[PDB]
RNA sequence: AUGUUC
RNA sequence: GUGAAUACGUUCCCGGGCCUUGUACACACCGCCCGUCACGCCAUGGGAGCGGGCUCUACCCGAAGUCGCCGGGAGCCUACGGGCAGGCGCCGAGGGUAGGGCCCGUGACUGGGGCGAAGUCGUAACAAGGUAGCUGUACCGGAAGGUGCGGCUGGAUCACCUCCUUUC
RNA sequence: UGUGGACCCGCCCCUUGGGGUGUGUCCAAAGGGCUUUGCCCGCUUCCGGAUGGGCCCGCGUCCCAUCAGCUAGUUGGUGGGGUAAUGGCCCACCAAGGCGACGACGGGUAGCCGGUCUGAGAGGAUGGCCGGCCACAGGGGCACUGAGACACGGGCCCCACUCCUACGGGAGGCAGCAGUUAGGAAUCUUCCGCAAUGGGCGCAAGCCUGACGGAGCGACGCCGCUUGGAGGAAGAAGCCCUUCGGGGUGUAAACUCCUGAACCCGGGACGAAACCCCCGACGAGGGGACUGACGGUACCGGGGUAAUAGCGCCGGCCAACUCCGUGCCAGCAGCCGCGGUAAUACGGAGGGCGCGAGCGUUACCCGGAUUCACUGGGCGUAAAGGGCGUGUAGGCGGCCUGGGGCGUCCCAUGUGAAAGACCACGGCUCAACCGUGGGGGAGCGUGGGAUACGCUCAGGCUAGACGGUGGGAGAGGGUGGUGGAAUUCCCGGAGUAGCGGUGAAAUGCGCAGAUACCGGGAGGAACGCCGAGGCGAAGGCAGCCACCUGGUCCACCCGUGACGCUGAGGCGCGAAAGCGUGGGGAGCAAACCGGAUUAGAUACCCGGGUAGUCCACGCCCUAAACGAUGCGCGCUAGGUCUCUGGGUCUCCUGGGGGCCGAAGCUAACGCGUUAAGCGCGCCGCCUGGGGAGUACGGCCGCAAGGCUGAAACUCAAAGGAAUUGACGGGGGCCCGCACAAGCGGUGGAGCAUGUGG
């Protein structure tokens, strides 16, 4: 634009989009598993992926990935939702925080232990 | 009808220099001359002289170049590598003395209209005055 | 003249 | 051992070479790819309506309180020209009733939309894509689409035109 | 009583209600204590000071225009009321104003600032803690008291909600400190003390003070400190790899010395000297006394133990690799993408890298993002030039001289609080934290000054622009007419067996005589050759004639004298289709009917055919409305063809249209004096693809539809240009028993043999 145009109409400041109505802009959210179930990924990948539909304190029911080999979530398990999507399950915008509320840690886990909510194993 | 005669003058210089003209003609104004006075004094142009094309005042400006050069493309280097209007009718630019620009780290010159006349950055700074940033040259 | 698909 | 026929020609069929051209192909035409229809999931629009929020208009009732008039055939004080009670009124929080505006939520069902490794039907586009394509519009047809009119080249193999250009 | 003050009026000064003055009226007061003819505290009036305030004004202060009109105390006036005070603050009356695209009004969001975070900066984001201002105190209204409040722990009423109740009534407001409960991913002690500093009251003693000073809890944050130090093998064991020699962990450990966090012992703060008391005078000045929550804490001295280490990552970005398990599973994942049986990408091991009382994760902000671009981007083909004129506001404005000094620049000065930031020096053993001092800082006010540029007023010029005269080319537009060719049809003639049509056919026309030929006539549409270029802003415009009419070029250099450029809106124009009312209707021809073609053929080909195509009037307003290139101006080689003016005409000079090209630009293709180059002005537009030119809303339209125009969700691309290929029911050239020319076979029969089954 000419400077006069810029005077008259100016520049539109960007404005940008949450990936994550964990409402409020909370960093986490309590919810209850409504359904726990397995789903299949989008074309390139193939798996039986573990997700829970989750009804939230935030007023919203959404799906959420259950990370870790193995889990203990069932129909009313309480859960901490985390944010983070999965490039592979469409409309899974959130993860479940293992190690919190009714989400158990991941058993036998020994490497990336603090994700996966796993207590430091005893070196008896 | 020429919106910016200064700009048009600077642009006549740049256009001429890019085709290595001996000289060029620019319709005359007192202000235009005062700019050319400086271009000359700082050695970007050999100098100018008033003249009279078809019954009307011009300033014939005498362009200056470097030595002819070796290799493919022997075109002289420009003395005026760059000449750019700053203040312009659509956005006038004014700067007081303490925020006058240092152009190309000393090897360039800015030019301004001041209440003490048309001065370079160095003249103005040493005179203690600001003004309209007419253009910068290097 | 026409004359499909993988 | 004995021992032919035929080849005008290169239009056509299969394969291939060099230059050129278009290309949305590059797993390279046994390529790509379009739309209906069928199935699943997601988010939406519309939807008899229903339910809120805010708001505007008119009308009705109107607390407290300041303020204004009265305080008389009228009580109490008195410092009796006065004051206090008391009475009337304006404004007035709010409330009621009726009709608008805006916003939200929700709704049997329903239009299309996106996504869903290999669904059905045809083959519209990309090669003159086998009717050049695209386009606004209009009619028609399971579906792509077709056809009319006009436009565009982001098409044309040709041709012959005129221009440029390079001759030598 | 009236020092004085208030008020009306007059006078002087001053200039909005400021100061003085005269007469009239009107206005004060409170006592208490002592060692008492003296001191201390109070009381009253006035003047001045200081401090804190109120009200006013300039400028600054977010998103939506899919919010464009708003406004009745509304704008102003007069007179009142009210207040400390101006003011429609409130009320009568009068007038009809006031505000708005420089965004009124409306809707949404938000307390604002010093600062803070980020950033090279400009900017962007933020406004918790600390300071300043505002607002609120369960929601809403209201006043009272008062220097001050419309009052956080005061009051009234309404509403909401709760509590006590003997059922008569009562009571309540933690957004004070703690704390409970609920909501939440999540946020503390119902702590100590008034010793300090500050506040209220009191002569004082002192009382009160959840302000405050401290303690507590929490790695929440920052700074600091520890988990040892020096020695110690060509190098134990274990564990991992292994080419079965080794290699790695690793000087790491074990082990020897050394030091000595914690601990325990002794001692033990500063922060506190005032107020008060005494001398002096209850002044200055000198002297005395009390007082510590933190705390038996900090710290000092003396003893004294080898004494917590974990978290993330090792495919690329990114620093750090091997073995096993696994086998598109389990799983990873920020993006690219890893996983299909040798996976440095999954899980574990060993090993490594990075940090370290922390390390990671998620969320949000800035960065990277020159990806909203002022600094600092773009629109021919990538997203982006408005379909074209005309024009309003606005933005911008040639040459010369003077006046003004608003912009602008300069100087002084005021202001820019403190804290923070920055520099220096200092205090805590350092640092964090803190002190003290120093330099800054745009803004804005005031004074003085400069006048180049911008502005402004005045005069001037003629290079821009318009005009005069004279010439010109043109399918530029409109209305009227009229000319020939052709098609169709009608009436005839003449003549007879087919015409028509396709790849081939048929439908169809034709013995009621078609086709071809000739005469007569009608009617509609379009104008062959000329004809490639020309005109118009675009759309677009083609026989000839006449009238009306617009643009445009050139010449003379004759007149005006910057009158200019652009242009948000607005107005008008706008192909074709289409719509309405009429007309007209030859040819053509959506739809439609027939014939073919086909697997089907709702198409392509054939025969017919209605709207429509034509005209008038009125709509519609779109388009590949294209040069996919906004307008205007200046500047930067040329060559060549062409239209149309001018020229002491073998060339020059202007205006147009083309092709090739200097420099330059461009991602490239390409563009290049008809710019996409170099620049200035102004408009318009873009900001990944899809969703979608869709929905909603609004405007327009008779309707079809137009304009304006999102989001959810989704994808990791969509895309431009050029490159190498490959491909073509593209082209040119060229080959092979490829066809063609031939001769002989296979496919049929028996059988042999290989194969499917
Ligand atoms: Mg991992
Ligand atoms: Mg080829
Ligand atoms: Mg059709
Ligand atoms: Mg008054
Ligand atoms: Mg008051
Ligand atoms: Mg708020
Ligand atoms: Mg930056
Ligand atoms: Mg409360
Ligand atoms: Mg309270
Ligand atoms: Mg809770
Ligand atoms: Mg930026
Ligand atoms: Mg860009
Ligand atoms: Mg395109
Ligand atoms: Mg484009
Ligand atoms: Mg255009
Ligand atoms: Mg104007
Ligand atoms: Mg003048
Ligand atoms: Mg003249
Ligand atoms: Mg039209
Ligand atoms: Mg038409
Ligand atoms: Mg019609
Ligand atoms: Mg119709
Ligand atoms: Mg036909
Ligand atoms: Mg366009
Ligand atoms: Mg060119
Ligand atoms: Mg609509
Ligand atoms: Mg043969
Ligand atoms: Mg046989």
């Amino acid at each position: 634009p000419t400077i006069n145009q810029l005077v008259r109409k100016g520049r539109e400041k960007v404005r940008k989009k949450s990936k994550v109505p964990a409402l409020k802009g909370a960093p986490f959210r309590r919810g209850v598993c409504t359904v726990v179930r397995t789903v299949t990924p989008k074309k390139p990948n193939s798996a039986l992926r573990k997700v829970a539909k989750v009804r939230l304190t935030s007023g919203y029911e959404v799906t959420a990935y259950i990370p870790g080999e193995g889990h203990n979530l069932q129909e009313h398990s309480v859960v901490l939702i985390r944010g983070g999507r999965v490039k592979d399950l469409p409309g899974v915008r959130y993860h479940i925080v293992r190690g919190v509320y009714d989400a158990a840690g991941v058993k036998d886990r020994k490497k990336s232990r603090s994700k996966y909510g796993t207590k430091k194993p005893k070196e008896a | 009808m020429l919106t910016d005669p200064i700009a048009d003058m600077l642009t006549r210089i740049r256009n001429a220099t890019r085709v290595y003209k001996e000289s060029t003609d620019v319709p005359a104004s007192r202000f235009k001359e005062e700019i050319l006075r400086i271009l000359a004094r700082e050695g970007f142009i050999k100098g100018y002289e008033r003249v009279d094309v078809d019954g009307k005042p011009y300033l014939r400006v005498y362009l200056k170049y470097g030595p002819r050069r070796q290799g493919p493309d022997p075109r002289p280097e420009q003395v005026i590598h760059h000449i750019r209007r700053i203040s312009k009718p659509g956005r006038r630019v004014y700067v007081g003395v303490k925020e006058i620009p240092r152009v190309r780290r000393g090897l360039g010159i800015a030019i301004l209209s001041t209440s003490k006349g048309v001065l370079t950055d160095r003249e103005a700074r040493k005179l203690g005055v600001g003004g309209e940033l007419i253009c910068e040259v290097w």
